[PDB]
Parts: C-alpha cells; structure tokens; sequence
C-alpha cells in the first residue's frame, strides 16, 4: 500500500510560568508538519504561518465571536484545566530506584564500567553523582541522560569508567523532588 | 517553575486514523478511543481525580478531516514525505535472573503515525502480555511509540522488537538478549 | 472536575 497520504494536525497548547500564574495558550493547525496558522494568546488575533493559512486566519478573524473564546481560553481553557489536572501532574511525586551494578560488557580495556541505575521516577528533575572513599568523582562519568520510559516515569544510567584496586568502596548518590534526603548505593 | 499542556489531535487519509489525547509534560494523560468512543487514561488513577467527555473529542477530530478535505486540495494534492523512525529497544529496570521485567521498544522520529511493530523471543513472536500506546507528539511534530513487554530474564533468551513503516524500505530489526 | 476540550475551528473552502 503505498498510496499518498495526507496528514493533519491540530495542537491545543497551555504554556505555565511559575505555576498557573503567567500563562500562554497556543492553537496550532498543521498540514502534515507544517504549521500554517495559529492563535498566540500573546497576539490576540490568527496569524498566517505560510501562505498555505492566509485564507484561514482573515475568516477566523472576521468573527469575533469566535475570537472571543479563544482570547478567554487561557482561563476558560489552560488555566482550568490545570487546576484539574494539577493533583496528579505538577505534584507527582515518585521515588527512584537505584541499584549499582558491573557492566554486563566492558568497552574499554582494563577498567571495570560501574553502573548506576536510577528507575521509576517522577518528575524528570533529578541528579546522580559518582563518590569514592569520600570525594566526587566528576571526570570518567558519563551518562545517558534523562529517559522517557512512557508510563510517566523515568531512569537514567550514569556509568562510570573505574581502575579496580581493592579495598576502595563506590557510592552512587542521588537527589530527587520526591527525596527526603540523597539517596545512595555503595559497591565494594 | 514552568509546565506545558497540549491537547494534540490529528487525522490520516486514506487510511481515516484519527488521534485525540492530552499531554502533559511530554507524557500522555489519556486519548480517546475512538471506536469504543470511551476515554483511556494511561494511568488507571488519573481516572478517579479527573474525567473527560469522549463525544467532544469526535467532535474535533469530525473537523480536523473536514479541513484535512480542504487543506489536501490547497497543497495541490501534495502528499506527506515518509520519514522512517529510529528504534532503540531497551528495559525498564536492571536485569536480573527469573526476576519479572519489562522489555520496550520506543519507536520515535517518525511520520506519518501508522507503523507495525512486533515482538520475537528466539525466532518466533509474542503476543502475551504485551501492550502499547498510541502516537505521542513530538516538539517537531513527527511521532512517537512505546511497546511493552513482560517476561523473565533468561540466559538463553534472544528478543527481537520488529517495525515496519512505509519510510523504510525494509522491516526493521533490534535484537536483545542477556548476554 | 472535568478536563474541558479546546475546539477545533472549521475552514471554509
């Protein structure tokens, strides 16, 4: 089946700043992936994207009885809905998960790649730091940044390339909105 | 501190797919189904805290094809351009012997949102347990994808995430094992 | 409460 295909997209955006205070409201019409015409809260009015929205955004404009809702929708539309929403989105709060484990590989000669995983958490706002017997360990550590697993949760591995000497101990430390106090794994 | 909410929506011909759902923060709140033409949250919890009317999301979507109708004969009948997705399969936590779970398969960078993804263990699919999610939207506006899949780590057990999508001219393979 | 949907305008053509 390989018959064209035609795409159209529509994007209904709330913008907050310091909480539902400041806010800026979005209605984006796209055609494939071209945005052509949108309403900016910050405009007032349709505005042309391409030429493929001219026509669009001088009839939209024309009622004004139109223009009214969408110039009330930061408080009708955003700002409603984020009071809504704001129990289970903006205050989510779960605990991350971090276990300290030797790569199951080795990609780098003689030095053994410590792991350290940190799953399941929310928000995404997090750090991880590497220590050794007392000290960061800020160079020889890099990481796969922030992960989106999907289901509202996230991991993040932060490896780090070490020279094996016994006797040493390894701790991986972690912050988090939903910490109480740093988190952290030791490995011997 | 700075949060964003998009109500995203869109409709695919000749095929008649039609996407509503909320996003918040890059994750997705619920979507509307549109054959039951009932409201899916992605996190059972959402649902007792919050509701949505499925019918005024029909409503849109209604008008989203009525403009698609439109906006094809403005374009002169010019068609979308595939753009193949960039498939990373990976697991949900640390992987451990006999210890339950779950494999993904996040299929991202992509367009138009209509791809085919399967799940293999040695050879032969899956289809047990599995579960996925609807096109997520991208900042850029091409698509995004997760797959589920659970099952217990083995010594000898080789995972493969296939997909298939008109962009690329051939399926599409991510292999997985132990090790 | 309830989340409300935005609308989608329709064009003309």
């Amino acid at each position: 089946d390989t018959r064209p295909r035609f795409l159209e997209q529509v994007k209904h955006e709330c913008h907050f700043f310091n909480g539902t205070e400041r806010v800026r409201f979005l209605d984006r019409y796209f055609y494939h992936q071209e945005e052509y015409v949108r309403f900016d809260s910050d405009v007032g009015e349709y505005r042309a994207v391409t030429e493929l929205g001219r026509p669009d955004a001088e009839y939209w404009n024309s009622q004004k009885d139109l223009l009214e809702q969408k110039r009330a929708a930061v408080d009708t539309y955003c700002r409603h809905n984020y009071g809504v929403g704001e129990s289970f989105t903006v205050q989510r709060r779960v605990y991350p998960e971090v276990t300290v484990y030797p790569a199951k590989t080795q990609p780098l000669q003689h030095h053994n790649l410590l792991v350290c995983s940190v799953n399941g958490f929310y928000p995404g706002s997090i750090e991880v730091r590497w220590f050794r017997n007392g000290q960061e360990e800020k160079t020889g550590v890099v990481s796969t940044g922030l992960i989106q697993n999907g289901d509202w949760t996230f991991q993040t591995l932060v490896m780090l390339e070490t020279v094996p000497r016994s006797g040493e101990v390894y701790t991986c430390q972690v912050e988090h909105p939903s910490l109480t106090s740093p988190l952290t794994v030791e490995w011997r | 501190e700075e949060h964003v909410i998009i109500q995203a929506e869109f409709y695919l011909n000749p095929d008649q797919s039609g996407e509503f759902m909320f996003d918040f923060d890059g994750d997705e709140i619920f979507h509307v189904d549109m054959a039951k033409k009932e409201t899916v949250w992605r996190l059972e919890e959402f649902g007792r805290f919050a509701s949505f009317e499925a019918q005024g999301a029909l409503a849109n979507i209604a008008v989203d094809k009525a403009n698609l109708e439109i906006m094809t004969k403005r374009s002169n009948y010019t068609p979308i351009t595939n753009v193949p997705p960039e498939v990373t399969v990976l697991t949900n936590s640390p992987v451990e012997l006999r210890e339950p779970n779950v494999l993904i398969c996040f299929i991202d960078k992509f367009t138009p949102p209509v791809v085919n993804v399967t799940w293999l263990r040695n050879g032969k699919p899956v289809t047990t347990g599995v579960s996925e999610t609807v096109f997520l939207p991208r900042e850029d506006h091409l698509f995004r994808k997760f797959h589920y899949l659970p099952f217990l780590p083995s010594t000898e057990d080789v995972y493969d995430c296939r997909v298939e999508h008109w962009g690329l001219d051939e399926p599409l393979l991510k292999h997985w094992e132990f090790d | 409460r309830q989340l409300y949907p935005e609308w989608t305008e329709a064009q003309r053509l």
